[PDB]
C-alpha cells in the first residue's frame, strides 16, 4: 500500500563564531541505491544574515522552504523591518509544531548573526524544540560528526589546552577536514561541498569538490 | 485498584477510601482524597482512570450546586444518583468514553439514609453495602458475614476495623491509611483516620 | 458475549383469559453478584407489562426511552395504548440504532384494553416483531426454557395452573443456568385484579 | 532525564539534569529542562521536548492576560488547572507530558503535579523522569521541612548526582533554582564531572 | 409613533407591542381557580354553546399535563396549542432526566423563558396567552399561578381574568375564606362568582366548567366532573338564593 | 431623488448615482501624478498635513518587488484593497514560482470592485488607485476607478485640481519616451506644481516618489532622498 | 427625529434608545447598599402585598454564588434572564479555574453580556440596573453596579429605582469618613436611608446583610422593627 | 440619505463616520507629549460623587509592560478596543520572542475598526492614543473612528481639544526634556478645565526607556501640583 515518507539523505553543518556564521552542506541527492543527481545544495538565503539547512524528506523541503519565504514577506509589510534572527527560530517552531499529528520529516538548522554581531545556531528537530548552541550537525553523517568537533572546537577530554577562540580561517579548514573523512565512510555524502558564510559584509560561497563515488 | 467499601446503617451511612496515589511503582502522594461534597447530605467517591475521575465527578459536583443556588432547594438522593447515571450513558457510544466507578452516598429528610452503586457501564444498584476495585473480593464475604439491618453506628466501625485489617494481611498492595466519613440527619460528620501499625 | 455480561431471563405465557410473565432478580458482573433486586418488568399502563433482558445499561436505558414516548401518546390520545401499538412502537425506537444498537431483547404481554384478548410478542435486537400463541422468551438460558415450555404447556389454561407450569418452567430452567438465579419474580394478570408473587428458588 | 522539586519551610528547590538522547544517541549535553514562565513561575520538561516547549508558553500567554485583565497575579492552582484541561482535549492521540509547576502563592508555596494522562496532584516532594526512582530514596533519607537553605541546597544537588550515575540517560550539568517569596533566584549549574572529584574525594 | 416591532422601546420605559397584547385578553374567556385545603379547583366558561356541534374533546379549557397539573387557557388560539405541546414536552424531559416529577414552579418559569423570549429578538409577536396553573409537590402541596405575555408570573390563592371578569376579584377578597378552604366550601363559592360575571342568567349547565384535582392514597386523581352532577351543584345555589330572602 | 437611495435603483435616465458619487470621493483626496518611459515607470504623490505637527499621511506604498501603487479617497477601502492585492500576489510566487504579469491582475480588481456595485449590502469602494508595473513586455501606468473600468495609460493625473496636472502632460507627452531619470522624475513633479496654490512650493516633507525599473526593485523615497530630486529646478513665473 | 435604531448616531452624537432603556430603570422600586467594615447590607422597599398572594415568588434580591449577592430594578422579565445566566457563569468559572469567583469577575460578565446585547439590530436591550455586592475576594468588602449601556463601575454607597436623587444627596451628607463600625450601627445607617421612602411605611423595608463569613441573612419583621423603634429613640433629641 | 453606513453623498464622505467623530466631543480631555527622553500623558478624570470610588473611573490602561493608552468618548467601546490590544501584543510575543512595536500595535487596532459594515453594525466611538518606547524609541501615536492612523508629536483630544492645540503648539519644541513636558502640560490642563486643579482631578502616567515600569504616578504628582 501507499507510504507517504522516503529518506533521502544530506549532511549539514553549523558553526557560530565570534562575528560570524559558517553554513556548509553537501549537494548529493539520493534515494535507495540510486542518485538522482549530484547539483543539489542544502543553503538557502533566507536575508542577509541568516542561512538556513533543510535534511530529510526532499518534497518536504520544498515546501517548509516557500512556507518561511512567504512569511518573511508577510511580517515585512505588517512591520516595516525584517525579522531578526531569533525571531525566525521563534516563528519556525510554530510552524513545525502545526503539522504535530501528521509531522515533517525535516531536520533544520538556523546560523547567522544576531542584533549584536555575534554568531548565533539554531538546531532543531521534526516536531519543533529548539534551542541556541555553538555548533551542531544535523543529517544522515550527524554521529560521524559531533564527536571531532567537541575535540577541536569544545575543547573536550583535554588536559594542558588553552581555549583560544576559533578564528575565521582555523574555521575554514576545519569544515574543510571533516567532509572529507565523513564522505569515506558514509554513502549518502560527496560529490561537492557548498559553503556559505555570513559575516557583516554579506554572504560569500565557496565550492570543494569531493570524491564522486 | 484502589479500595472503596459502603456499609448502609438504619439511620446513617459509613463509607471510607484509601489515600494512595501510586505511579506505577512508587507511591507519589500519601494523603490523597477520593471524597468530593457534592452538597450538605451527598457524597461521592470516584475510581478509575487518570484524569477522567477529576474532570467527570467535578462537572457533576459544579452542576448539583446549580441546581441549589438556582431552586432554592436540595437534590434527594435518589434523584442525584439517576442523573449522574445519564451523563455516562449518554457519552458512552461517542470518541470519548468515560472509565469510572462510582458509588453514591446520601440522606434523606423524607427517605432516610441511602447508598448507590455505579459500574463504569452505568448500571445503577441500591445496595446495603458496596465496594469496589481489587480487595472488593477480600472483603465483602467478611460484611456478609456480619452484617445486620439493625447495626449501631459503633459497632459499624468495628466491623469496618474487621473489614480492612484481612485487606492488611492477604493484600499484595500496602494500602496503609484510610480516611472514614459519617453521614446522618445532622449532615457529614469527618470520623478520625484509620492507620495500621504492621508489626 | 455482550448479552452474557449481566446474565437474565425473562419468559411470558398465554392462559385462557389471562397472561403471565417472569424474570430472575440477579444483577451482577461476569461472575460476581451485586444485588438481588434489580428490576426487569415495568408496568407501561394497566393490564400491560413489558420485559426486558440483556446488557443492563439498556434495560435501564430504553425503559426510560420507552416511557418518554409513551407519556406523550397518552396525552395527544385520551385513550390508552394497545398493545399492537406498543410493539410497533419498540421496533421503531431499536431500529433507530440501526448500527449503534441497543444489547436487550424485550417482551412484551397484557391485555387488550376493551376486551379480554391477551397478547404477547418479543423482539430482536434490532427490532423484529414476532408474535406466538403459547409462550416467548428471551435471556441468556434461552435453550433451557424451551425445553420446559414445549412439554409443560396447555392451551386453555385458568390462572391456577398457569401459574403452576409458569414457575415449574422457571425453576428448573433458571437452576441449570450458572449466570441468573437468586431468585423469581412471577406477574399474573387479569381482567379483574394483578397478582404479584415471588418463589423460593435456590439462592446459590 | 531526571528532574525532582521539594518545599519545605524556605520555598521551592527546583533542580534537574540537562541530557537530551535520541534512541541512543546523546543529542545534547545543554538542555534547560526547567522552563522560565514568569519572574514568580517555574516549570519543569519531562517527557517530549516540543511538547512540555509549547503548552507552557501557551500557558505563559494566558497568565500574562490574566494579570492584564485583573491587575493581579495569578495563583499556583489556577495554573496546574488551566494546563490540564488544555492537555486533556489530546487525550489519547499521543501526548507526552509530565512536568511540574513551582511558584509562590498567597496562600505560601506551591507545588503540583500534572500528567499528559490526566493527573493534577498537590503534595510536597516529586521526581519526575526515567531515572526519578533513583532520586526518590536518596532524598527521602535527607529531607525534612526544617532543613537550612545551604544544606536544602547540596540535598538536591547530591540527588542528581546519584540519579545520573546509575541512569544511562541522566547526565551533563545540574542546573538549581530557588523560589523564594518575591520571585525565583537561579542559584547555581554545576558539571556532574566536576561533583565527582569533590564527592569521590 | 412606537407601534413597529417589539425590539424598540418608546421615549420612555412604555414597551406598546407588549401592553397591547396585555389588553388583548380581556375580550376572551374567563377562568379562575380558588383556594382550598386538600385541594385546588379550576372553573371556566363556554363560548359559543350553538346547537351545530360535537365537542367531541370534552376538555376545552383545560389540558392536563404531566400527571397531577393541568392548566386553563385565555388568548389567541393559534398560540395556545403551540404552548400546551411544548409545554408536556418540557416535563418528560425533565422525567427522563431525575426519574422524578416536575415540582410545579420551575415548569412555570421554563415556559416564562420561552414567552419572554419572543419580546427581545426578532420582528415577531409576543404570546398573546396568559393561562392558570394548578398543581401539586412534595415541597409546598397545592399551587397556583398566573402566567402573563411578558413571561411575569406569580403565585396566588385565588385569581381570575381581567376586563370580562374583573369585578370577579373584588367579589373574591369580599367573599373571602382562610383555613375553612374545603372542596365544597369552595364549589359553593365558585358558582356565585360565575353567576355574576357571566351575565346570562340562571346559569345553564351546558355554558361552565369545573376541574378540581385532590390528593387520594399517593395518587393524586384529576377530575373533570361530569355535567350530571353540575346539575345539582347549581340547584344548590338556585335553593340558596330563596333561602337568602328570608332576611327580606 | 427617490431613485439616489441604493446601488440596484436603476433610473429613469438609466444612470444609477451611487456610482456616480462614489467618483466624487476621488476628487476629496490630494493630486498624485504617474508616467512611465521606455524603460523606467515613475509615480510621484503629494502629501497632506493633518495638524502643524503630526506626522503627514503616506500615499505610496510598496506591494511587490515589481509593483507599487499610489492612492487617492478613503483610507478604509485603501487597506481593504491593499490586502487583497498582497495575498495574490505571494500566491503565484508560492504555486507559479513567477512573478504576476501586471495587466491580468488589475483584471481581478474589476471583478473584485464589480460585485459591491452590483449586490444589496455594500457599498463600492471609493479609491483611485494607481498602479506601476512590470511584466515581461516592459513598464506600465494603470488606473482604476469606482464604476470598476481599469484604464491602461502612458500618463495619469488623479485627485484634487488634477485637470492642471492632465494640460501639462498632453503637451510633453511626445518627450517621455527617451528621457532617463534624471529628468523624467522631474518631468513628473513640474506637474504637481500646478495643482498647488501659487503661494506656497512643493517642499522636502510633502511628496513622495516610487521608482520601480526595468534592473531596478520598487522603491520608495520620501523626506530624505527627495533633495537629490528637488535639486536643479526653476521656480512657477510669477 | 431620529431614534428608531440602536446602531444609527444623533447629529450630535447620542443613542436615544440605549438612553431610553435607562428611563425605564426609573419605573422601579428603589434599593440602597453601602458597605462597611464587615457587614455589608442592602435593603429594598416597596412591597405592597396585595392581599390574596404568596410573597416568596415577588423576591428582588437573590445570590449568585455563596458569597455574592444581587439587587435590581426595571422590569421583571429581563432580571429573570440575568440572574439564571449568571449563576452559571459563576458556577462554570469554578470549573475551568479551581478558586471562588471574585466579584470583580462576576460584573465583568454581566456588563459584557449586556455589552454585545446591545450591538446587533433586532435585540432589544436589557432594561435593567443590578447591584452586586459581595465580600468575597479574600475578606474584602466591595460592591459594584451596572447600567443599561453596559458599564460596570464601583461605589460606596448606591441608590437606584425612583427616587435614587433624594437618597443619593441624602447619603452625601450622611456616610462618614468615620466608618460605620458596630456593624448595626451601619445597618441603622441603611434603615435611616430607606426613612426616605416614598411612603415610609415601616412595615415595607427587606433588608438584608452578610456578615461576610456566613451565608445571607434575611431580617425578620420584628428585628427590623426593632432598629426602627431605636431610630425613634435618637430623633427624641430634637426637642 | 444620512442614516446608513451603505450610502454616499451628492458631495463626498459619510456623515455616519462625521457623527462618531462628533461623539468624541463629549468626553474628557486628555494630552500627551512625545519627548527624546520618554512620552509623558495627562488626563482630567471628571469624577461626579464623593461615594463614587475614583480608581474605577480608567483613562490610562496599561496595554504593555512598555506601552500605555489613552482615550476618551464612548466608554462602552473603549473596553472593546483595549481587550485585543492587549491580545495582540500577546499573541505576537508567542510567536515571535519579541515586543510588537507601538506603530504595529495600532495596526492591529484599526484593522477591526473598519469592519463596522464591511463583513460579508455601527462605527466605534473612541479615539485612542497611544504611547510607548520601542527600538525606534519613544513613540506617540493617534487614531479615530475611522481607521485613519497616524503619528504626532504632541497631541490632545476630546472635549476642549482644539482649544488645547492652539496653545500646545506655542511651546513645544525638538529639544524639550521629560520634566519640563511635564509641567508644561498641565499648565494647559488648568487652563482648560472648570474646577480648581488638585491631586483628585487629574492623574499622570510617564515612560522611559531604561525605565519601562511606571506608567503611573502615586501621590508624586502631589509635588507637581504646588510646584506650579
Amino acid at each position: 500500500r501507499f507510504s507517504p515518507y522516503v529518506f533521502n539523505g544530506g549532511t549539514i553543518l553549523a558553526i557560530a563564531g565570534e562575528d560570524f556564521a559558517i553554513v556548509a552542506s553537501d549537494t548529493r541527492l539520493s534515494e535507495g541505491f540510486s542518485i538522482h543527481t549530484r547539483d543539489s545544495p542544502k543553503c538557502y538565503k533566507l536575508t542577509d544574515k541568516t542561512v538556513i539547512g533543510c535534511s530529510g524528506f526532499h518534497g518536504d523541503c520544498l515546501t517548509l522552504t516557500k512556507i518561511i519565504e512567504a512569511r518573511l514577506k508577510m511580517y515585512k509589510h505588517s512591520n516595516n523591518k525584517a525579522m531578526t534572527t531569533g525571531a525566525i527560530a521563534a516563528m519556525l517552531s510554530t510552524i513545525l509544531y502545526s503539522r504535530r499529528f501528521f509531522p515533517y520529516y525535516v531536520y533544520n538548522i538556523i546560523g547567522g548573526l544576531d542584533e549584536e554581531g555575534k554568531g548565533a545556531v539554531y538546531s532543531f528537530d521534526p516536531v519543533g524544540s529548539y534551542q541556541r548552541d555553538s555548533f551542531k550537525a544535523g543529517g544522515s553523517a550527524s554521529a560521524m560528526l559531533q564527536p571531532l568537533l567537541d575535540n577541536q572546537v569544545g575543547f573536550k577530554n583535554m588536559q594542558n589546552v588553552e581555549h583560544v577562540p576559533l578564528s575565521l580561517d582555523r574555521a575554514m579548514r576545519l569544515v574543510k577536514d571533516v567532509f572529507i573523512s565523513a564522505a569515506e565512510r558514509d554513502v549518502y555524502t560527496g560529490d561537492a561541498l557548498r559553503i556559505c558564510i555570513v559575516t557583516k559584509e554579506g554572504i560569500r560561497e565557496e565550492t570543494v569538490s569531493l570524491r564522486k563515488d | 485498584m484502589e479500595y472503596l467499601i459502603g456499609i448502609q446503617g438504619p439511620d446513617y451511612v459509613l463509607v471510607a477510601s484509601d489515600r494512595v496515589a501510586a505511579s506505577n511503582i512508587v507511591q507519589m502522594k500519601d494523603d490523597h482524597d477520593k471524597m468530593f461534597k457534592m452538597s450538605e447530605k451527598i457524597l461521592l467517591l470516584c475510581v478509575g482512570e487518570a484524569g477522567d475521575t477529576v474532570q467527570f465527578a467535578e462537572y457533576i459536583q459544579k452542576n448539583v450546586q446549580l441546581y441549589k443556588m438556582r431552586n432554592g432547594y436540595e437534590l434527594s438522593p435518589t434523584a442525584a444518583a439517576n442523573f449522574t447515571r445519564r451523563n455516562l450513558a449518554d457519552c458512552l457510544r461517542s470518541r470519548t468514553p468515560y472509565h469510572v466507578n462510582l458509588l453514591l452516598a446520601g440522606y434523606d429528610e423524607h427517605e432516610g439514609p441511602a447508598l448507590y452503586y455505579m459500574d463504569y457501564l452505568a448500571a445503577l444498584a441500591k445496595a446495603p453495602f458496596a465496594a469496589h476495585g481489587y480487595g472488593a473480593f477480600l472483603t465483602l464475604s467478611i460484611l456478609d458475614r456480619y452484617y445486620t439491618p439493625t447495626i449501631s453506628r459503633e459497632r459499624a466501625v468495628e466491623l469496618l476495623r474487621k473489614c480492612l485489617e484481612e485487606l492488611q494481611k492477604r493484600f499484595i498492595l500496602n494500602l496503609p491509611t484510610f480516611s472514614v466519613r459519617i453521614i446522618d440527619k445532622n449532615g457529614i460528620h469527618d470520623l478520625d483516620n484509620i492507620s495500621f501499625p504492621k508489626q | 458475549s455482550i448479552m452474557s455480561y449481566n446474565g437474565g431471563a425473562v419468559m411470558a405465557m398465554k392462559g385462557k383469559n389471562c397472561v403471565a410473565i417472569a424474570a430472575d432478580r440477579r444483577f451482577g458482573i461476569q461472575a460476581q453478584m451485586v444485588t438481588t433486586d434489580f428490576q426487569k418488568i415495568f408496568p407501561m399502563g394497566d393490564r400491560l407489562y413489558i420485559g426486558l433482558a440483556g446488557l443492563a445499561t439498556d434495560v435501564q436505558t430504553v425503559a426510560q426511552r420507552l416511557k418518554f414516548r409513551l407519556n406523550l401518546y397518552e396525552l395527544k390520545e385520551g385513550r390508552q395504548i394497545k398493545p399492537y401499538t406498543l410493539m410497533s412502537m419498540v421496533a421503531n425506537l431499536l431500529y433507530e440504532k440501526r448500527f449503534g444498537p441497543y444489547y436487550t431483547e424485550p417482551v412484551i404481554a397484557g391485555l387488550d384494553p376493551k376486551t379480554f384478548k391477551p397478547f404477547i410478542c418479543s423482539l430482536d435486537l434490532i427490532g423484529c416483531p414476532m408474535v406466538t400463541d403459547d409462550f416467548v422468551v428471551s435471556g441468556t438460558c434461552a435453550e433451557q426454557m424451551y425445553g420446559m415450555c414445549e412439554s409443560l404447556w396447555e392451551p386453555n389454561m385458568d390462572p391456577d395452573h398457569l401459574f403452576e407450569t409458569i414457575s415449574q418452567a422457571m425453576l428448573n430452567a433458571v437452576d441449570r443456568d450458572a449466570v441468573s438465579g437468586m431468585g423469581v419474580i412471577v406477574h399474573i394478570i387479569e381482567k379483574d385484579k394483578i397478582t404479584t408473587r415471588t418463589l423460593k428458588a435456590r439462592m446459590d | 532525564t531526571t528532574t525532582l522539586a521539594f518545599k519545605f519551610r524556605h520555598g521551592v528547590i527546583v533542580a534537574a539534569d540537562s541530557r537530551a538522547t535520541a534512541g541512543a544517541y546523546i543529542a545534547s549535553q545543554t538542555v534547560k529542562k526547567v522552563i522560565e514562565i514568569n519572574p514568580y513561575l517555574l516549570g519543569t520538561m519531562a517527557g517530549g521536548a516540543a511538547d512540555c516547549s509549547f503548552w507552557e508558553r501557551l500557558l505563559a500567554r494566558q497568565c500574562r492576560i490574566y494579570e492584564l485583565r485583573n491587575k493581579e497575579r495569578i495563583s499556583v492552582a489556577a495554573a496546574s488547572k488551566l494546563l490540564a484541561n488544555m492537555v486533556y482535549q489530546y487525550k489519547g492521540m499521543g501526548l507526552s507530558m509530565g512536568t511540574m509547576i513551582c511558584g509562590w502563592d498567597k496562600r505560601g508555596p506551591g507545588l503540583y503535579y500534572v500528567d499528559s494522562e490526566g493527573n493534577r496532584i498537590s503534595g510536597a516532594t516529586f521526581s519526575v523522569g526515567s531515572g526519578s526512582v533513583y532520586a526518590y530514596g536518596v532524598m527521602d533519607r535527607g529531607y525534612s521541612y526544617d532543613l537550612e537553605v545551604e544544606q536544602a541546597y547540596d540535598l538536591a544537588r547530591r540527588a542528581i548526582y546519584q540519579a545520573t550515575y546509575r541512569d544511562a540517560y541522566s547526565g551533563g550539568a545540574v542546573n538549581l533554582y530557588h523560589v523564594r517569596e518575591d520571585g525565583w533566584i537561579r542559584v547555581s549549574s554545576d558539571n556532574v564531572a566536576d561533583l565527582h572529584e569533590k564527592y569521590s574525594g | 409613533r412606537y407601534d413597529s416591532r417589539t425590539t424598540i422601546f418608546s421615549p420612555e420605559g412604555r414597551l406598546y407591542q407588549v401592553e397591547y397584547a396585555m389588553e388583548a385578553i380581556g375580550h376572551a374567556g374567563t377562568c379562575l381557580g380558588i383556594l382550598a385545603n386538600d385541594g385546588v379547583l379550576l372553573a371556566a366558561e363556554r363560548r359559543n354553546i350553538h346547537k351545530l356541534l360535537d365537542e367531541v374533546f370534552f376538555s376545552e379549557k383545560i389540558y392536563k399535563l404531566n400527571e397531577d397539573m393541568a392548566c386553563s387557557v385565555a388568548g389567541i388560539t393559534s398560540d395556545a396549542n403551540v404552548l400546551t405541546n411544548e409545554l408536556r414536552l418540557i416535563a418528560q424531559r425533565y422525567l427522563l432526566q431525575y426519574q422524578e416529577p416536575i415540582p410545579c414552579e420551575q415548569l412555570v418559569t421554563a415556559l416564562c423563558d420561552i414567552k419572554q423570549a419572543y419580546t427581545q429578538f426578532g420582528g415577531k409577536r409576543p404570546f398573546g396567552v396568559s393561562l392558570l396553573y394548578i398543581g401539586w409537590d412534595k415541597h409546598y402541596g397545592f399551587q397556583l399561578y398566573q402566567s402573563d405575555p411578558s413571561g411575569n408570573y406569580g403565585g396566588w390563592k385565588a385569581t381570575c381574568i381581567g376586563n370580562n371578569s374583573a369585578a370577579a376579584v373584588s367579589m373574591l377578597k369580599q367573599d373571602y375564606k382562610e383555613g375553612e378552604m374545603t372542596l365544597k366550601s369552595a364549589l359553593a363559592l365558585a358558582i356565585k362568582v360565575l353567576n355574576k360575571t357571566m351575565d346570562v342568567s340562571k346559569l345553564s349547565a351546558e355554558k361552565v366548567e369545573i376541574a378540581t384535582l385532590t390528593r387520594e392514597n399517593g395518587k393524586t386523581v384529576i377530575r373533570v366532573l361530569k355535567q350530571k352532577e353540575v346539575e345539582q351543584l347549581i340547584k344548590k345555589h338556585e335553593e340558596e338564593e330563596a333561602k337568602a330572602e328570608r332576611e327580606k | 431623488n427617490q431613485y439616489d437611495n441604493d446601488v440596484t435603483v436603476w433610473s429613469p435616465q438609466g444612470r444609477i448615482h451611487q456610482i456616480e458619487y462614489a467618483m466624487e470621493a476621488v476628487k476629496q483626496g490630494s493630486a498624485t501624478v504617474g508616467l512611465k518611459s521606455k524603460t523606467h515607470a515613475v509615480l510621484v504623490a503629494l502629501k497632506r498635513a493633518q495638524s502643524e505637527l503630526a506626522a503627514h499621511q503616506k500615499k505610496i506604498l510598496h506591494v511587490d518587488n515589481h509593483i507599487g501603487i499610489s492612492i487617492a479617497g478613503l483610507t478604509a477601502d485603501a487597506r481593504l484593497l491593499c490586502n487583497f492585492m498582497r495575498q495574490e500576489c505571494l500566491d503565484s510566487r508560492f504555486v507559479f514560482d513567477r512573478p504576476l504579469p501586471v495587466s491580468r491582475l488589475v483584471s481581478l480588481i474589476g471583478s473584485k470592485t464589480q460585485i459591491p456595485t452590483q449586490r444589496y449590502g455594500r457599498r463600492p469602494y471609493g479609491v483611485g488607485l494607481l498602479i506601476a508595473g512590470y511584466d515581461d513586455m516592459g513598464p506600465h501606468i494603470f488606473q482604476t476607478c469606482p464604476s470598476a473600468n481599469y484604464f491602461d495609460c502612458r500618463a495619469m493625473s488623479i485627485g484634487a485640481r488634477s485637470q492642471s496636472a492632465r494640460t501639462y502632460l498632453e503637451r510633453h507627452m511626445s518627450e517621455f519616451m527617451e528621457c532617463n531619470l534624471n529628468e523624467l522624475v522631474k518631468h513628473g513633479l513640474r506637474a504637481l506644481r500646478e495643482t498647488l496654490p501659487a503661494e506656497q512650493d512643493l517642499t522636502t516633507k510633502n511628496v513622495s516618489i516610487g521608482i520601480v525599473g526595468k534592473d531596478l526593485e520598487f522603491t520608495i523615497y520620501d523626506d530624505d532622498d527627495v533633495s537629490p530630486f528637488l535639486e536643479g529646478l526653476e521656480e512657477r513665473p510669477q | 427625529s431620529y431614534d428608531r435604531a440602536i446602531t444609527v448616531f444623533s447629529p450630535d452624537g447620542h443613542l436615544f434608545q440605549v438612553e431610553y432603556a435607562q428611563e425605564a430603570v426609573k419605573k422601579g422600586s428603589t434599593a440602597v447598599g453601602v458597605r462597611g467594615r464587615d457587614i455589608v447590607v442592602l435593603g429594598v422597599e416597596k412591597k405592597s402585598v396585595a392581599k390574596l398572594q404568596d410573597e416568596r415568588t415577588v423576591r428582588k434580591i437573590c445570590a449568585l454564588d455563596d458569597n455574592v449577592c444581587m439587587a435590581f430594578a426595571g422590569l421583571t422579565a429581563d432580571a429573570r434572564i440575568v440572574i439564571n445566566r449568571a449563576r452559571v457563569e459563576c458556577q462554570s468559572h469554578r470549573l475551568t479555574v479551581e478558586d471562588p469567583v471574585t466579584v470583580e469577575y462576576i460584573t465583568r460578565y454581566i456588563a459584557s453580556l449586556k455589552q454585545r446585547y446591545t450591538q446587533s439590530n433586532g435585540r432589544r436591550p436589557f432594561g435593567i440596573s443590578a447591584l452586586i455586592v459581595g465580600f468575597d475576594f479574600d475578606g474584602t468588602p466591595r460592591l459594584y453596579q451596572t447600567d443599561p449601556s453596559g458599564t460596570y463601575h464601583a461605589w460606596k454607597a448606591n441608590a437606584i429605582g425612583r427616587g435614587a436623587k433624594s437618597v443619593r444627596e441624602f447619603l452625601e451628607k450622611n456616610y462618614t469618613d468615620e466608618a460605620i463600625e458596630t456593624d448595626d450601627l451601619t445597618i441603622k445607617l441603611v434603615i435611616k436611608a430607606l426613612l426616605e421612602v416614598v411612603q415610609s411605611g415601616g412595615k415595607n423595608i427587606e433588608l438584608a446583610v452578610m456578615r461576610r463569613d456566613q451565608s445571607l441573612k434575611i431580617l425578620n419583621p420584628e428585628e427590623i422593627e426593632k432598629y426602627v423603634a431605636e431610630i425613634e429613640k435618637e430623633k427624641e433629641e430634637n426637642e | 440619505y444620512d442614516r446608513g453606513v451603505n450610502t454616499f453623498s451628492p458631495e463626498g464622505r459619510l456623515f455616519q463616520v462625521e457623527y462618531a467623530i462628533e461623539a468624541i466631543k463629549l468626553g474628557s480631555t486628555a494630552i500627551g507629549i512625545q519627548t527624546s527622553e520618554g512620552v509623558c500623558l495627562a488626563v482630567e478624570k471628571r469624577i461626579t460623587s464623593p461615594l463614587m470610588e475614583p480608581s474605577s473611573i480608567e483613562k490610562i490602561v496599561e496595554i504593555d509592560a512598555h506601552i500605555g493608552c489613552a482615550m476618551s468618548g464612548l466608554i462602552a467601546d473603549a473596553k472593546t478596543l483595549i481587550d485585543k490590544a492587549r491580545v495582540e501584543t500577546q499573541n505576537h510575543w508567542f510567536t515571535y520572542n519579541e515586543t510588537m512595536t507601538v506603530e504595529s500595535v495600532t495596526q492591529a487596532v484599526s484593522n477591526l475598526a473598519l469592519q463596522f459594515g464591511e463583513e460579508d453594525s455601527r462605527p466605534f466611538g473612541v479615539a485612542l492614543l497611544f504611547g510607548g518606547v520601542d527600538e525606534k524609541g519613544p513613540q506617540l501615536f493617534h487614531m479615530d473612528p475611522s481607521g485613519t492612523f497616524v503619528q504626532c508629536d504632541a497631541r490632545a483630544i476630546g472635549s476642549a481639544s482644539e482649544g488645547a492645540q492652539s496653545s500646545l503648539q506655542e511651546v513645544y519644541h525638538k529639544s524639550m526634556t521629560l520634566k519640563e513636558a511635564i509641567k508644561s502640560s498641565l499648565i494647559i490642563l488648568k487652563q482648560v478645565m472648570e474646577e480648581k486643579l488638585n491631586a483628585t482631578n487629574i492623574e499622570l502616567a510617564t515612560v522611559q526607556p531604561g525605565q519601562n515600569f511606571h506608567m503611573f504616578t502615586k501621590e508624586e504628582l502631589e509635588e507637581v501640583i504646588k510646584d506650579i
